[PDB]
């Protein structure tokens, strides 16, 4: 029987969130999992010692079409899939469905400011040494470290839109939703 | 540890609300007390509570909040933003709170879901004290569903890859990639695509035991 | 006629080669530039309000079958390229090319310590208000900060491995070479 | 020169100066790292002080001249010390050996290589120390100076080479295009590799843009 051996989370730039969260959530429950930058995914398809079968990503909108606003580099791990025949899997529940917007395009997509790009959160670490800095009372500090020019434009985009062509299934607690022979999900029992 | 809300509705006439601050995380664990809806607001807005359904949870718990000290307390900062002695004109400021919180962050949808559901609560109750109760039973069904819809979906994806798999000759150990965070921190517990990920596992670790 | 308005540098983990030096090459430069995560290429080409037309990457290794090793990252941004139709071209001198290693597979690829990859250096931020901490000479301060649980384990390579397949041309001082009928590149003078 | 990764006064053929960008610490910071022998040059390179695969082969022929150079006018320097000076064969044995750590420090891109083989035949060729110090004099500078010059010619080949394509495709209008990691000034001698056709394209449009 096919069994998952182990998980490789994205870093997640700009917050982070693969690299400080994700990566704690699995070390917590043990799972065996390697962390990989964002800019990895091919890479490490084509070396992985273990065979790749599917990504799962959550979700922040689905529309009517099952068009998907997510984290920003969600469309880009479904393209990667696609390339490398990967399923490609979107998980979310019922309220996380919008049943007015028909369309991706139609998705609002917040920026965020420039500086939570540019400047990078984290414990802070001794620069000679790699050891974590304590504060008097032996706790770990936060720290903020700049890395790109303050004269540099960015773009900030927190998420994407992956149309629903590039998703394999949608992942719900009423079921999973797949395409028809139309290349049209049916969504209408989530409205 | 991994529970990015921690909501004590053992008194459900004086519940208490604090989030972990997921900017800090992993090094430095740190509590937001949540009051009003201005703290609701300012923690989806600065991303210390973040996940699409945490947002959801942590905004309807705000109002939540908000209510209770509005209530328990006429003479606060911001019960002064209410005329509580006439319901209509309190209904009115509520709506208003509403559409403030609403604005913190626009792209996930859960948020807008669950404050259409509470304005429609809120349409149906006579008077503060109605709104109040409802309001408890409803932001507790909502985090109860959340999980139970976590728990499930999780199953539900797992089964269905092995399914998949099972039936194109796939008969080995595999790996998945998945990306932001979709775990516990990031709703009321146990996640979305980190809840079929965690539902694999235990199919896993149950399979290496025979 | 075209020409260049814009150009949209990497952010390029874990080194931040994109963010920290060629933003700061192109701010020097005065040419106009939007830096963007790693994560970001495949929204960045959907939503472009100036069409995006080619990728130029530099090479570490080029083989003698025009397969390149280059930053990790660039095997991902040629497979991107290919599905959205953008032509990817690689740069490099004579003196970048391998006359001897046949192919892609033969390339020793550097990893790096895990701690290059969970912790991030940058100069130092004011916690209190956001400029630059300077020291007593007035000089910015450089600062790390650990954006991993100690536990997770990660992938670091500094390089991948982009196959002839996905390379548009080779452009060098000699000039720029192609794939011919057969998809071979013919480096021979090269060599 | 904010820009230069790799700053080499060859002013004195016969005692140069080299001292390279600590690219770990830009942009806000600029700090020089002084390079004396080819412990430098291998620690610059294995710690990424210097970077990029052409500015890597650069700083690691420099660090050669630099350490030949000290040992002729320091003999009693700790690099110095390395070697048996009276004998050009033992010399030569140790050279070879710490040519052979320069080339560990960092393996996958090939130009450092291609210049450690072009010194080594230039050390097999050299009669004695003297000789060998004025031919990679001349060497390392016609490394840069190709780099440099090859730099602007592949620039302005990339620039026209899709300038003709997008012509034939009547494609008339602004475009953009990616990069990825650093290739510019600061991974060379100077303006850079895929940076290069970056900047050929950028004085192009600005010639189009002034008209």
């Amino acid at each position: 029987c096919p069994r998952m051996g182990h998980v490789f989370p994205l870093e997640t730039r700009p917050y982070n969130q693969g690299s400080r969260l994700t990566a704690y959530e699995l070390v917590y429950d043990k799972i065996p999992s390697t962390l990989i930058t964002d800019s990895s995914i091919a890479y490490r398809i084509r070396t992985s010692p273990i065979p790749i079968k599917a990504a799962f990503v959550g979700a922040d909108r689905i529309v009517r079409n099952g068009d998907t606003a997510n984290k920003i580099g969600t469309l880009q791990l479904a393209v990667i899939c696609k390339q490398f025949g990967i399923k490609f899997f979107v998980v979310a529940p019922k309220t996380t469905i919008d049943n007015v917007t028909e369309t991706g395009d139609d998705i609002i997509v917040e920026e965020r400011n420039p500086e939570e790009f540019k400047v990078v959160t984290g414990t802070v670490i001794n620069p000679e040494n790699g050891s974590l800095i304590l504060n008097e009372s032996g706790e770990p500090i936060t720290g903020k470290v700049g890395i790109a020019p303050l004269e540099i434009n960015v773009w900030n985009p927190a998420f994407d839109i992956t149309p629903h062509e590039l998703i394999d299934g949608i992942i719900t607690e009423e079921g999973v939703f797949t395409k028809n022979s139309s290349g049209e999900f049916q969504l209408e029992s989530l409205f | 540890s991994l529970e990015a809300i921690v909501f004590d509705r053992s008194e459900p006439e004086n519940v208490s609300v604090k989030v972990l601050d997921q900017l800090l995380l992993p090094y430095t664990t740190k509590y937001v007390p949540i009051h009003t809806i201005d703290d609701g607001y300012s923690v989806i807005k600065s991303m210390q509570v973040r996940g699409a359904p945490a947002i959801a949870i942590v905004g309807s718990l705000s109002v939540l909040t908000e209510v209770q000290l509005i209530k328990h307390n006429p003479t606060s900062d911001v019960a002064t933003l209410y005329s509580l002695v006439n319901w209509e004109s309190t209904k009115t400021v509520l709506n208003k709170r509403l559409d403030f919180l609403l604005s913190s962050r626009p792209t996930a949808v859960n948020l807008s879901n669950s404050l259409v559901e509470i304005k429609n609560i809120l349409k149906s109750s006579s008077d503060l004290k109605a709104f109040d109760g409802s309001l408890y039973n409803y932001v507790c069904e909502l985090i109860d569903e959340d999980l139970a819809n976590n728990m499930k979906m999780g199953d539900n994806g797992a089964k269905y890859l092995i399914d998949v798999l099972q039936k194109d000759g796939f008969k080995d150990e595999f790996a998945v990639l998945t990306i932001c965070n979709t775990g516990s921190l990031a709703t009321s517990g146990y996640g979305t695509a980190l809840g079929v990920i965690r539902s694999l596992w235990k199919d896993s670790l149950a399979k290496t035991d025979k």
